[PDB]
């Protein structure tokens, strides 16, 4: 905006309290970069943004790049508007950092459109009134948890599970059956892990090596490497990067924020660093504001809905700390992925029984969903109990009413099992994407009674119901031979 | 096998009650642990200043 | 200080330009060090404790603590586009509120600003955020029934008009529906409702908004909605303009409901409001000041005696405990405070029972003087039964027994319970409800299946009425449960149960 | 708290009267003085209450004393926050009063008003010079009945209650007797729900208790002591309970 | 009667003479060791003593420590 | 605490002969420097003590080493503030102190003295190429076994002695005997006890253990084993016992 | 012991030295690394890395987070 120049009085650690001239001041989260110079000798410019103004001309800002070799008295410039995210569909398939350049150093991104960080709420009469089912392509999560079209995910199992298979075939569907793009939002992402999601995409189609602007990922890398600032913004970037999607495309988008507590962690360093007085447990005072200004742009505006999908890592195991509590005061259906299910081979291996969500209810579903849905979680609390009798008794020895049960519970916990359109690189499955009412109707069919003579592992690794029959008459047609 | 199937259901109401008590004691340990930390940042906090 | 704010080089140039020479600024002031929502302002000497301050960029703020020469407020919208060296203005007014009867149906963004985009409401402002709470000589005793709706509620746990009773469940289990319900059912009866959330997603509150739009409550009820998408003083103030709000319709002889959402959410707000000051703070890292807060919000809500007209205001609180423990410092504290409570159990909205209230632990301190003179008998009898068979299923009889219940006691228990539970925002009117206490307390239907009394008893309503106006008569104009009454329901449930043979 | 006791001292020594003062929340004071000592610049004290937390509500407790001209009988309804005894604001006041009585929560979540705890309940009036060796005695006697079954909680606890011997078994049939017989259907809270009140008196009381103590009790249901008034209102609510089957 | 002191302070005391309570004790009772007859001092709720100790030195301003105790 | 470690040090840098300086309450030298650290003007640390707790602890800790002039064997009697074996005074001492013997009151309440935890209580002395291979082996063998009673408390606490095997009562058994015979009559406790003290060696130590826990004899009775010097005491002790029952 | 740079922070060695350790080791296995060589650095107690730089911060007067450790 304006060559505001003043200079990096006070630097302590990450923070660097810059003044200004009595005449023009940044205000609060306008972006500032300091024209700063590195030990090599090159004019390399840390960027910063204002948390906080401290009254004599001096407005506290934290630094999104590493504060090692910034004089006082630096050159630092006002920018007169918050951190320019290049968005648009150029950014359609790089990598980003905080400050949105291209680290993956394939070239440069078209910033000649480009939204702020900081935008405001959308608004009550911006916001949608039906509660919409949006339909993922995961049986088990169309069936039993459903996700709610610009509300909130919880994806509570870690790495090793086969999260980021999930999230793959999650984006690559949203791609294929929905007409948006997905945003990995990955908000202190250790970068090991971060090269792994990213090969991992290049080489399962998501995102094209060959071929940008055509991808399906807009990620945002914020690496533990950088400051708190930094890998705090990352998930507010993302975010923007996705509404820009949402608000010029009226395209269905998915933020893949990366665990949420990194970004409340951040939030603690940064206020810890900034000084002001910590709350309850440790994280700042400032946590529900600053965490629902995170998870309150995700909403389903009239033009598009911005569905996000949000890992949430309790520390120590608790819901009642006050991270964890407020973000399951906003999540909209949580989906666990067990380890015993993902290394028994259940893919995907979200936990049929404790994955719960607020849209289940019969009046967002439908009452046949509902009652299905119900219906199955109940056979597979059964199953989950009769998993010690069987032990003993035997399946022969318990009564031939719950035999029944058991059956159709084997049958059920197979049949959640779908192939993905992203483990084709893997194992060579073609991949199903099943949509609600062939899930609905195939575990009505299945829970109903009809489908009792099938045998179990034609259930195990397909789509629609007709498909599963078509494996079992095969498996018929084979039994001779 | 009345005894064996006596013991069965001690051990079944025991293992059931000890569920029980294993959550009441994780609810009462998680608010124990939030109170001390709590506690401990508010005394280093309090503590820096000294005005 | 050696810091203080008041050593600004352009603040202290006004100064030392004269010392001791002419009278000083009146009503201008710069603004300097508009930090964590609280901009301190030079001058403004003609402040009241209180004020209305207004700014440059149009965020109104509230003066509370001033000192020496800043005059530090409490600005209201984000400070976000205000700069240090705008000018301010106080208004000379304390705190004051735009209220009118215009609000009826409108959705408030905490400072008596629209914010469904809707055209703007023209007032007589008349109201004030830091009210004289209504005295000990002015208040009378709750007796006028609330129609709460649910069955549970209002049949062991009564809500009177001005007596405040909180709903204390866990997160994401009630509360919500359940006091949108309490609102929805107050459709005949004339109530002026606040539904104030003070936080909740901004789609949770479009969500309640529009059911409230497609029901038919928007013709009386008053969302002042503020967002988790809201600085901490929003967030802090939201229930206090609410409880102006309906004050405003509570001192001029109307009887109002009001509901604050996530009453733990303010005093969440106020956490940080206070540690943004940082001001010492106490247990849970709450400032202490939130039992004043809640006592200040609370304590507004009673009925007013004859003197002052007939008005009466239910607070119905929301407290949320997110630790799931009862005994967390703000729940413990809204406990203390308000007069009951009506606990939504996790466990039990997890296991089936819709309005998710236990017994035993909810109880109502107003009691059975709350309650119509019609269904006093008749619930206390209920409150019996359910007394039997909380003690049936949570001690023994497990083994068959020397009691041996399921044929006596235990299956009319059972009954009770899967009765209590409601559809989802159906409310059930007065005599509806009374019928409904009535049929199994005693001992009208109990070897019925046990699963589907509802589903019995949807068919039943839907006929008596229908059938036998008389009833609805009695209970709506002698308000009292006669024994006619019972002979005639007695007559329209043996031609129900004919029917559902049949 | 200051101007009701001034209020009440004046009658105490200058008309020389028996006054009480049922001061109403001792905590709310207390709680008070943490906002004002807050915003009055005083340094902040233990976890958040003024610095002169022991010497502000001493200047209450202390003006609060019997003189050679009058007695005053205050009940102050102090109120321990967040539900836990070792809080400074109540444990303070622990240190002043003499007949501390703890209504703990969890005998009101069983459902037993009131729900003073016997346990922690204790009066520095239950000596034998005061009360008499009788009623002394069994005081002694059913805090030991109530104390060794809360040290078996213990084992009511992950077990059941079949796995105590004849002896805890029958100590805590007695125990639930006496927890169970400890509630009264106050003459206020006709109200909220239950009996009209009964007044029932300590040479009343005392025979109940003798007579749970004593075994010759055994025959009656637990239901049957719950909200009952003396002894023998205790056996007609047995004999009616059993009529009504 | 005839050889026990009794320092007393009660609780309406100023938190100094509640702090030097215990010290006059040590005192009075330290003539008397002096003096080679063996007393036998009883303190009664030295918790009380550090509390007032407390207030005084967070009435000072010293910077506190543990559960808000002072320092030293 | 430096003045001890100043006349150590002279007596190990001069006088070349290797001292034995026994620092008492070495938890102090850290409490002091908080008192004196709060009024300093430098911030509070973690639960109440000094910034450098680790820093002062070290420049304590680290002058008492065997230099090649001498060596300065010590023992600190650390001082663990409440038993919060996780606070920093313990916990920055746990890392300087080699063969540290971690005392608890758990194993005091019952009366076996001394109080020294037979689990807690490690050193990397304890290697065995350095303290000789059966006396590691039946140092294994005892930490193990108590290992194994630590882990069976529940069972026994809750279930009752006979819920468990009978080779793992045999365990239980010989783990009550070995946890009794690690008790010790001190020439100075001697006015605690009222018994005179036993001191006892390296080897007969080690054979009493052998025999404890070779299940060769698990026929004495458990008090038989308690406060006692050595196995061959304990064997006496047994005969007295039965005789005083019948008598 | 050939191939192993075992860099060694003594108990009295300053807080920066203590703190500065960890950065050491890993500037000479990320020269190793850099020139083709696969590396293995293995630190001993980062919490008392984190003791120390807890020490030098609260000295130098920067305002503490949880358990007093500093900001970042
Ligand atoms: N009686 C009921 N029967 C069936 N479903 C219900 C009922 N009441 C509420 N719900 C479901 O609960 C959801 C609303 O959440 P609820 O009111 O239970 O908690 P909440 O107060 O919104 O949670 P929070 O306190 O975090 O805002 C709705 O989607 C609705 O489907």
């Amino acid at each position: 905006e304006k060559k505001n120049l003043g200079r990096i009085a006070q630097i302590i650690g990450p923070v660097l309290d810059v003044a200004f001239p009595p005449g023009k001041m940044p205000n609060i989260y306008n972006a500032l970069i300091v024209k700063g110079r590195d030990t090599a000798g090159q004019p390399m410019n840390v960027t910063c943004e204002v948390q906080q103004l401290l009254g004599n001309n001096r407005v506290r800002a934290v630094a999104m790049s590493a504060t090692d070799g910034l004089t006082r008295g630096m050159e630092v410039i006002d920018t007169g508007a918050p951190l320019s995210v290049p968005v648009g569909g150029a950014t359609l398939g790089r990598i980003f950092n905080v400050l949105g350049e291209p680290v993956d150093n394939l070239g440069p991104v078209d910033t000649r459109t480009t939204s702020p960080i900081h935008r405001s709420a959308p608004a009550f009469t911006q916001l949608d009134t039906k509660l919409s089912i949006f339909e993922t392509g995961i049986k088990v999560v169309d069936l039993l948890a459903p996700y709610r079209r610009g509300g909130k995910i919880g994806l509570f199992g870690g790495a090793g599970v086969g999260k980021t298979v999930l999230i793959m075939e999650l984006i690559n569907n949203i791609a294929k059956a929905h007409g948006g793009v997905s945003v990995f939002g990955g908000v202190g992402e250790r970068t090991r892990e971060g090269n792994d999601l990213y090969m991992e995409m290049k080489e399962s189609g998501v995102i094209n090596e060959q071929n940008i602007a055509e991808s399906k990922v807009a990620l945002v890398y914020g690496q533990m490497n950088e400051p708190p600032g930094a890998r705090m913004r990352v998930g507010l970037t993302a975010l923007t990067m996705a509404e820009y999607f949402r608000d010029v495309n009226e395209q269905d988008v998915l933020l893949f924020i990366d665990n949420i507590f990194r970004f409340v962690q951040a939030g603690s360093e940064v206020s810890a660093l900034l000084g002001r007085m910590p709350s309850a447990v440790g994280y700042q005072p400032t946590l529900s504001t600053e965490m629902g200004s995170l998870q309150e742009r995700i909403t389903s505006t009239k033009e598009g809905s911005i569905t996000s999908i949000q890992a949430v890592y309790v520390p120590a195991d608790d819901l009642t700390d006050p991270a964890p509590a407020t973000t399951f005061a906003h999540l909209d259906a949580t989906t666990v992925l067990s380890r015993g299910l993902a290394a028994k081979g259940i893919y995907p291996a979200v936990d049929p029984l404790d994955s719960t969500s607020t849209m289940l209810q019969p009046r967002i579903v439908g009452e046949e969903h509902y009652e299905i849905a119900q219906r199955v979680k109940e056979t597979l609390q059964r199953y989950k109990e009769l998993q010690d009798i069987i032990a003993i008794l035997g399946l022969d020895e318990l009564s031939e009413e719950d035999r029944l049960t058991v059956a159709r519970a084997r049958k059920i916990e197979r049949f959640l099992s779908q192939p993905f359109f992203v483990a084709e690189v893997f194992t060579g499955s073609p991949g199903k994407y099943v949509g609600l009412a062939e899930t609905i109707r195939g575990f009505q069919l299945i829970l109903s009674g009809e489908l009792d003579s099938l045998p179990e592992q034609a259930f195990y690794l397909v789509g629609n119901i007709d498909e599963a029959t078509a494996k079992a008459m095969n498996l018929e047609m084979e039994s001779k031979l | 096998a009345s005894e064996l199937a006596a013991r069965m259901t001690a051990m079944s109401n025991a293992t059931d009650n000890a569920n029980e008590l294993k959550k009441t004691l994780s609810i009462n340990y998680n608010r124990a642990r939030q109170a001390k930390i709590t506690g401990e940042i508010l005394e280093i906090v309090a503590g820096a200043n000294a005005c | 200080a050696t810091i203080r704010a008041d050593e600004i080089s352009k603040i202290i140039r006004e100064r030392i330009e004269g010392y001791n020479r002419e009278v000083k600024v009146v009503n201008t002031g710069t603004v300097l060090q508009v930090g964590d929502g609280i901009a301190r302002i030079h001058g403004l000497d003609e402040v009241m404790a209180g004020e209305l301050v207004e700014f440059e960029e149009g965020t109104i703020g509230i003066a509370l603590n001033l000192e020496s020469n800043n005059v530090g407020v409490v600005l209201m919208g984000d400070g976000l586009m205000i700069q240090e060296g705008s000018s301010v203005k106080a208004t000379g007014r304390i705190a004051q509120i735009p209220v009118s009867e215009a609000y009826l149906g409108r959705v408030i963004n905490a400072l008596a600003k629209p914010i469904d985009g809707r055209g703007e409401i023209t007032a007589s402002e008349s109201r004030l955020i830091e009210s004289p709470a209504p005295g000990i000589m002015s208040r009378r005793s709750v007796y006028e029934p609330l129609q709460t709706g649910l069955i549970a509620i209002d049949a062991m746990i009564p809500v009177g008009r001005g007596q405040r009773e909180l709903i204390i469940g866990d997160r994401q289990t009630g509360k919500t529906a359940v006091a949108t319900d309490t609102i929805l059912n107050q459709q005949g009866q004339n109530v002026i409702c606040v539904y104030v959330a003070i936080g909740q997603k901004a789609s949770s509150v479009a969500q309640v908004v529009t059911n409230f739009q497609e029901r038919g409550a928007m013709e009386y009820t008053i969302v002042v909605a503020e967002t988790a998408d809201s600085p901490a003083t929003l967030q802090y103030l939201a229930p206090y303009t609410g409880a102006a709000l309906a004050e405003y319709f509570m001192y001029r002889e109307r009887h109002t409901l009001i509901i604050y959402d996530d009453l733990s959410k303010q005093a969440q707000a106020y956490r940080q409001m206070s540690l943004l000051l940082r001001r010492p703070p106490g247990r849970e890292a709450y400032p202490g000041d939130v039992f004043y807060l809640h006592s200040r919000l609370l304590e507004r809500a009673a009925k007013l005696s004859s003197l002052l007209g007939e008005g009466s205001m239910t607070a119905l609180p929301i407290v949320e405990t997110q630790a799931g423990d009862v005994s967390a410092y703000i729940p413990t504290n809204v406990i203390s405070i308000t007069d009951g409570q009506i606990f939504l159990s996790a466990d039990l909205f997890n296991a089936g029972i819709r309005p998710a209230i236990n017994v035993g632990i909810s109880v109502s301190r107003v009691g059975s003087a709350a309650q119509i003179k019609a269904m006093k008998k008749v619930a206390g009898k209920l409150k019996l039964e359910l007394a039997q068979f909380a003690e049936l299923e949570a001690f023994a009889q497990f083994a068959s027994d020397l009691d041996k219940a399921t044929q006596n006691q235990l299956a009319r228990g059972q009954r009770l319970r899967e009765l209590l539970k409601q559809p989802q925002s159906a409310p059930l009117t007065v005599e509806e409800q009374v019928m409904t206490i009535y049929t199994g307390t005693n001992g009208y239907l109990d070897s019925l299946e046990l699963d589907q009394v509802r589903k019995y008893l949807v068919e039943l309503r839907t006929y008596v009425k229908t059938n036998k106006p008389e009833f609805q008569e009695i209970i709506s104009s002698t308000k009292t449960f006669t024994e006619e009454a019972e002979a005639l329901l007695k007559e329209a449930i043996q031609e129900q149960m004919e029917r559902f043979l049949l």
